[PDB]
């Protein structure tokens, strides 16, 4: 009993963005479906919404280059929004909520999807990685910090995982960032004792069906 | 609309803290308000709906009253796993702009200060041919918020800086940052000393190398 | 107005 948002992605400013929210193990008929996003660094933004009995209600800047449709037949109410502008780059969110008379009690939540808009000139790009390891230090340590820059990839996401997922313990893998170039970037360390054998950074980026390991060691010293 | 005060708020483990939401006219039956938690990653949660009715799993240490067009959510007994920015949405009416999402209240816990560790990473040997070169600087497992510097040969840098925060740790309240510093290639092989400078008020920990050396 | 009602 789950919504989901489908696939997001890299849009241009002439096409349209379409999103759908499909259900698993239960119905969106008789429900309120709301649509919402949120920009980086910006609050949650109101879309628009399906009501429970049929009538749709949009927020006044979307209302004029936005569509929301209930599919009763495929269990799926979906947006699609023209006009694209840097200004959508955003989370999408939908949400289901189980009882009309709390009106704004939306307790079932989709985990968002990613959606950027470019300008022309923007294709998908796989990422660039980088090992990440100290300088030659003075005092060697028992423990070490080592990690991978993920550099220059379009559009989000990339999933990064340690020894193909066996190596867990003492990994922090950083919120991505987006760089001038307009492109994605993102950090993952693992701490490891000086001892241990070479760490590989798994990074995946499905845009371009691309995987890069990178086997990290210590500096030579 | 719904105006959400303060936008944000510090509150120390253990304390309470209160939001407030004032709607621009009244909400649908007087009781048509919900109370929502966000955590940086995660969607959205509901916390409370009509007001004053919790969701389900929702501890009774979250509370909700409202009079007229003004509504709060008080949080007692704070733990760090409150850390989330907080959002009313009322509702009037089924029809364009008929409901609305306040701004949000960032809460942050306050426990324990503790300064970072800091880590530098020069940039690897591959990236300096591809005519840009990004530095990394990680500070982990600290308390409260910082701010980033960088320099290079003693100069402050104004652009090029990304950073990115994890968000407080549930347990202890802590945070980890990933700093960046990306330069053109003839920027990094013309200068010798890059330094990261992590700042909490009064406290600095500084992490430095030099190209040279590494 | 009211979800339908």
């Amino acid at each position: 009993q789950s919504v989901e948002e489908s696939e997001g992605g890299l849009f241009k400013p002439t096409d349209t963005l379409t999103l759908t929210c499909t259900a698993s193990g239960f119905s969106l008929s008789g429900h309120g479906v709301i649509w919402v996003r949120q920009a980086p660094g910006k609050g949650l933004e109101w879309i628009g919404s399906a009501g429970a009995y049929g009538r749709i209600y949009y927020a006044s800047w979307a209302k004029s280059r936005s569509t929301i449709t209930r599919n009763t037949n495929l269990n799926t109410v979906t947006l699609k929004m023209t006009s694209l502008t840097a200004a959508d780059t955003a989370t999408y969110f939908c949400a289901r909520r189980s009882d009309v008379g709390t009106s704004v009690g939306f307790d079932s939540w989709g985990p968002g999807t990613l959606v950027t808009i470019s300008s022309s000139s923007g294709q998908p790009k796989a990422p660039s990685v980088f090992p990440l390891a100290p300088c030659c230090g003075d005092t060697p340590s028992s423990t070490v910090t080592l990690g991978c820059l993920v550099k220059g990839y379009l559009p989000e996401p990339v999933t990064v995982t340690w020894n193909s997922g066996t190596l867990t313990n003492g990994v922090r893998t950083f919120p991505s960032v987006r760089q001038s170039s307009g492109l994605y970037s993102l950090s993952s360390v693992v701490s490891v004792t000086s001892s241990s054998q070479p760490v590989t950074c798994n990074v995946a980026h499905p845009a371009t069906n691309t995987k890069v390991d990178k086997t990290v060691a210590p500096s030579t010293c | 609309d719904m105006t959400q005060t303060p936008s944000s708020k510090s509150v120390p483990v253990g304390d309470t803290v209160t939001i407030n939401c004032q709607a621009s006219e009244s909400v649908y039956s007087n009781n048509r308000l919900s109370w929502f938690q966000q955590k940086p990653g995660q969607p959205p949660k509901l916390l409370i709906y009509l007001v004053s009715t919790l969701a389900s799993g929702v501890p009774s240490r979250f509370k909700g009253s409202g009079s007229g067009t003004q509504f709060t959510l008080t949080i007692s007994d704070v733990v760090c796993d409150d850390a989330a920015t907080y959002y009313c949405v009322g509702y009037k009416s089924s029809t364009t702009d008929g409901l609305a999402f306040g701004g949000g209240t960032e809460v942050v816990v306050k426990g324990d200060p503790v300064a970072p560790t800091v880590l530098i990473f020069p940039p690897a040997a591959d990236q300096v041919a591809t005519g840009t070169v990004t530095i990394v600087c990680v500070a982990n497992k600290y308390f409260p918020d910082v701010t980033v510097t960088w320099e290079v040969d003693g100069t402050t840098q104004t652009t090029g800086i990304e950073n990115s925060k994890t968000p407080q740790n549930s347990a202890d309240c802590t945070y980890n940052l990933s700093s960046t510093l990306t330069l053109t290639s003839t920027q990094y092989n013309s200068h010798k000393e890059y330094t990261c400078k992590v700042t909490q008020g009064t406290t600095s920990v500084v992490q430095s190398f030099n190209r040279g050396d590494c | 107005i009211i979800x339908g009602s």
